[PDB]
């Protein structure tokens, strides 16, 4: 089954444009990823893995995130913050597993990895499993807006990952395996 | 649709832009500091120019939001930091003139040298050179020659520049809705808003006067003892009741009195504590010193160093291959990057400097969670005080005996304690009047009570009345004596040191009381005392988000500056001085002058 293309790729997607990777039509063998990829984060809020043999998945979804260090705690049910409210929101009844791992050796650069973006401003809150690609400028004042300049601001901002950052600022490749058990 | 929401969004954008820009600038600066190479200078210049341009561009857009329509007391501080017109209130030509005058003053101070008479081919700089003469000479004529020379060559090339500097700075200060530039600096201690913790800009002067009115007896006794002891080295140059000449204080300006220990030691037969031989005999390195400092810091419950600090921070001099600047400094590059830059040697002085720098790093690491604009100390005095409390606490004989660097059978006597107390006093107590007088003179000059033609007539007049030092030769209005200092020729404040010195002993007393210590304060170690660390943490993580009065009250228990702990720390020395000088005279008269 394809897990090699899902976990061992050169490039992933930004959190604002997170890839809802489709996994289907194969046999679940991710125990090698236990040893090949030492997942430091592994939180399962749904059923126990030991029950996974009773019910399998066909139309299961997977998510690929590239986010900061002091943010994996924000990817949890009932949590709040910038990313949870504007970028990716999980439902309260979330049955899935969050997995994260450090990616200094392949997602950091001396000049700066200016290829991963994240939403900052939006005139609303998000709902579970919603994706936004809009690039229209954000309004902050009463006057109508055409272009940047005054209070109006662009809605997207990029990261500045470097290999010599601290533990809380180094990029974490975060597979939020929000694999939906109810839908498959 | 309101103003508060728009201000919140504006600060949100600025917070994310400034982090990246500042990190780039700091990394470039560190890379320059490691080497000495042209391309590093080019990169540093480019990064600094970009950061300054971004800050200037962002400053203009922040004035659109009125300060009176926002009631949050947290975003208001950040906006007040940002809404400040720096030097753009005046016209472009005036700003160019101010930048030129500052650069000229700095260049004149930096590259000043004096040549011995009739020997044009032999000229000495300030460092090395005149400093060695000031710190390690027992002669009389040479010290006076150097003291008069340095000022004669430097100050007259700075006074006319300083007049225009003062005029333009006053113009800018009045354009910024202030009273003068002295009020501009006093505004750092200003607190407005929440009731019960207000601190007007004018309260600082009264507080400093009241606090200094209590230190006078101890300083009087110390001055009398020093004057009595120095009559043995300069038998025919010191008045029995007069003031001490300023050229015999072991320093160019008299800021510290440390270099007089070899002349005023009470018991010269009994040696002091020096563990250098113990350091050598056990094959100690810089890594061992740093790990011992880390062990000391963790003994009180504080966190320890990040892994990256052990990799990106250099500890020893690379050698002739590279060329670095050996100067201890704690670097906070942001985004979780903390480094230490110091060339370490096996010596007790480095053993204490490591503790000072690691305290710096701990304080910097404490407030990493606050927003970018609030990532600093409560005021300009907390930082070095937090650094120095550890250095004072780590030099106790009990700690040295506990770590095995001293012989367990060394019977500590009540005679070495006097020596240690005197050595500490000569460098702590003897600098407060100098700082206080310099700041008072600067404030009086900026305010306007002293006309342009009556500057020096006050400058030497205050000395005789406060510090007890007299000029060896007369001076006229052409000289500019204060500008000879680094902090006066270059635009720098000077009231930091007085507040830091008063805060450090108060914090030490609070921690020692919280540590269940029995005995004199000078024999206090905060090691193995969790209660002595957690309390300090309550101040470490606040940062600038709260008024400094509340931060001070959270540890000591009082919301105002106090001096009683400082005098309590020196009680046995005070008693010994009182007993010793019963046959001498305390006090000085402002009539005796060496030149008349
Ligand atoms: C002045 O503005 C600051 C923010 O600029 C306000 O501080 C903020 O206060 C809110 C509460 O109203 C904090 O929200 C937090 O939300 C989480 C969500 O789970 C909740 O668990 C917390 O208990 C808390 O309510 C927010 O973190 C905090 N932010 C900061 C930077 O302090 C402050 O309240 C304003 N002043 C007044 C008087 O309202
Ligand atoms: C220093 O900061 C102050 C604000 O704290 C800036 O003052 C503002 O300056 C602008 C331009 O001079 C003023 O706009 C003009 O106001 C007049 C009178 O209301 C109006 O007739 C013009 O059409 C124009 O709008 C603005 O009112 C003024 N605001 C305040 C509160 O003083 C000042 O420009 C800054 N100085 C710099 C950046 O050099
Ligand atoms: C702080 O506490 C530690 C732990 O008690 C002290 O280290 C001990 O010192 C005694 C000296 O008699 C040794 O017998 C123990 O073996 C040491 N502990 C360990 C774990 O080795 C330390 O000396 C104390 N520091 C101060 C300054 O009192
Ligand atoms: C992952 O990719 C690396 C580099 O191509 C390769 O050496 C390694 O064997 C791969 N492991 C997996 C998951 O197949
Ligand atoms: C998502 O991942 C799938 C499977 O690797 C890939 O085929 C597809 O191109 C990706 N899409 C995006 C938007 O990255
Ligand atoms: C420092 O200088 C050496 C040689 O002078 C060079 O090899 C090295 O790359 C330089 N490093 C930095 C950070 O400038
Ligand atoms: C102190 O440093 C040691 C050495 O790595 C570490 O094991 C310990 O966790 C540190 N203490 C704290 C409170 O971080
Ligand atoms: C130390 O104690 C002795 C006790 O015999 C006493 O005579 C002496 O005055 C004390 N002080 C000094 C400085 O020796
Ligand atoms: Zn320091």
């Amino acid at each position: 089954c394809p897990f090699h293309e899902v976990f061992n790729a050169t490039r992933f997607a930004s959190v604002y444009a997170w890839n809802r990777t489709r996994i289907s039509n194969c046999v679940a063998d991710y125990s090698v990823l236990y040893n090949f990829a030492p997942f430091f984060a592994f939180k399962c809020y749904g059923v126990s893995p030991t029950k996974l043999n009773d019910l399998c998945f066909t139309n299961v979804y997977a998510d690929s995130f590239v986010i900061k260090g002091n943010e994996v705690s924000q990817i949890a049910p009932g949590q709040t913050g910038n990313i949870a409210d504007y970028n990716y929101k999980l439902p309260d009844d979330f049955t899935g597993c969050v997995i994260a791992w450090n990616s200094n050796k392949l997602d950091s650069k001396h000049s700066g990895n200016y290829d991963y973006w994240y939403r900052l401003f939006r005139k609303s809150k998000l709902k579970p499993f919603e994706r936004d690609i809009s690039t229209e400028i954000y309004q902050a004042g009463n006057k109508p807006c055409k272009g940047k300049g005054p209070n109006c601001y662009f809605p997207l901002q990029s990261y500045g990952f470097r290999p010599t950052y601290g533990v809380g600022h180094q990029p974490y490749r975060v597979v939020v395996l929000s694999f939906e058990l109810l839908h498959a | 649709s309101t103003i508060e929401e728009q201000a919140k969004t504006f600060l949100d954008k600025f917070n994310h832009e400034a982090e990246d820009l500042f990190y780039q600038s700091s990394l470039a600066s560190w890379n320059y500091n490691t080497n000495i190479t042209e391309e590093n200078v080019q990169n540093m210049n480019n990064a600094g120019d970009k950061w300054s341009a971004f800050l200037k561009e962002q400053s203009t857009l922040a004035q659109m939001y009125p300060l009176q329509e926002i009631q949050n007391l947290t975003v208001k501080l950040q906006l007040q930091a940002l809404q400040q017109n720096g030097s753009s209130v005046l016209s472009e030509d005036k700003s160019k003139r101010l930048n030129t005058i500052l650069n000229t003053m700095s260049t004149i101070y930096s590259t000043g040298k004096v040549c011995n008479p009739d020997n044009p081919q032999e000229c000495l700089l300030l460092e090395p050179g005149l400093n060695e003469i000031m710190a390690n000479s027992l002669d009389y004529n040479e010290r006076l020659w150097a003291w008069e020379s340095w000022r004669s060559e430097v100050g007259k090339q700075l006074r006319p520049l300083y007049e225009e500097y003062v005029v333009l700075k006053n113009e800018m200060a009045r354009a910024n809705h202030y009273e003068d530039y002295g009020d501009y600096w006093r505004g750092d201690y200003e607190v407005n808003g929440v009731d019960g913790y207000d601190y007007s800009r004018g309260q600082l002067i009264e507080d400093v006067e009241h606090t200094f009115e209590e230190i006078k007896p101890l300083y009087e006794h110390l001055h009398a003892y020093v004057r009595a002891k120095l009559m043995n080295a300069y038998p025919s140059y010191i008045s029995p009741i007069g003031c001490l000449p300023a050229h015999l204080l072991g320093d160019m300006w008299g800021r510290f009195w440390t270099n007089l220990y070899s002349l005023t030691v009470p018991f010269g037969q009994k040696p002091n504590i020096d563990v250098t031989d113990a350091m050598v005999d056990q094959a100690w390195d810089a890594q061992r010193i740093f790990k011992e400092a880390e062990k000391f810091f963790v003994s009180v419950g504080l966190p320890n160093m990040t892994q990256g600090f052990w990799e990106n921070s250099m500890l020893t001099d690379p050698g002739n291959v590279q060329k670095a600047v050996c100067h201890p400094t704690a670097w906070d590059l942001g985004k979780g990057d903390f480094r230490i830059l110091m060339c370490t040697k096996v010596t007790m002085d480095d053993f204490l400097t490591a503790h000072h720098e690691m305290g710096h790093i701990q304080y910097d690491m404490a407030y990493a969670a606050q927003p970018f604009l609030l990532r600093n100390g409560a005021n300009e005095g907390f930082h070095e005080a937090v650094g120095e409390i550890m250095s004072l606490s780590a030099a106790t004989p009990k700690h040295l005996k506990s770590i095995g660097l001293l012989s367990p059978d060394f019977q500590e006597d009540n005679e070495t304690e006097i020596n240690f107390l005197l050595k500490q006093a000569l460098t702590i107590v003897g600098t407060l009047p100098f700082t206080y007088m310099l700041e008072k003179w600067r404030w009086m000059v900026f305010k306007g009570e002293i006309p342009k033609d009556q500057w020096m007539k006050k400058w030497w007049e205050m000395k005789r009345e406060i510090v007890g030092v007299v000029e060896p030769v007369p001076h006229d209005e052409t000289y500019c004596d204060p500008a000879s200092l680094f902090h006066v020729s270059n635009d720098y404040s000077f009231i930091r040191y007085y507040t830091r010195t008063l805060y450090q002993f108060q914090f030490q007393e609070a921690l020692c009381q919280a540590a269940k210590h029995e005995g004199p304060l000078h024999k206090c170690d905060i090691s193995n005392s969790t209660e002595a660390g957690q309390k300090l943490f309550n101040m470490l993580r606040l940062g600038k988000s709260e008024p400094w009065t509340l931060a001070l009250e959270n540890v000591v228990g009082a919301k105002n500056m106090n001096v009683r702990p400082l005098l309590n720390y020196f009680e046995p020395l005070f008693t010994w001085l009182k007993d010793q000088n019963k046959n001498s005279f305390v006090g000085w008269s402002t009539d005796w002058s060496p030149y008349a």
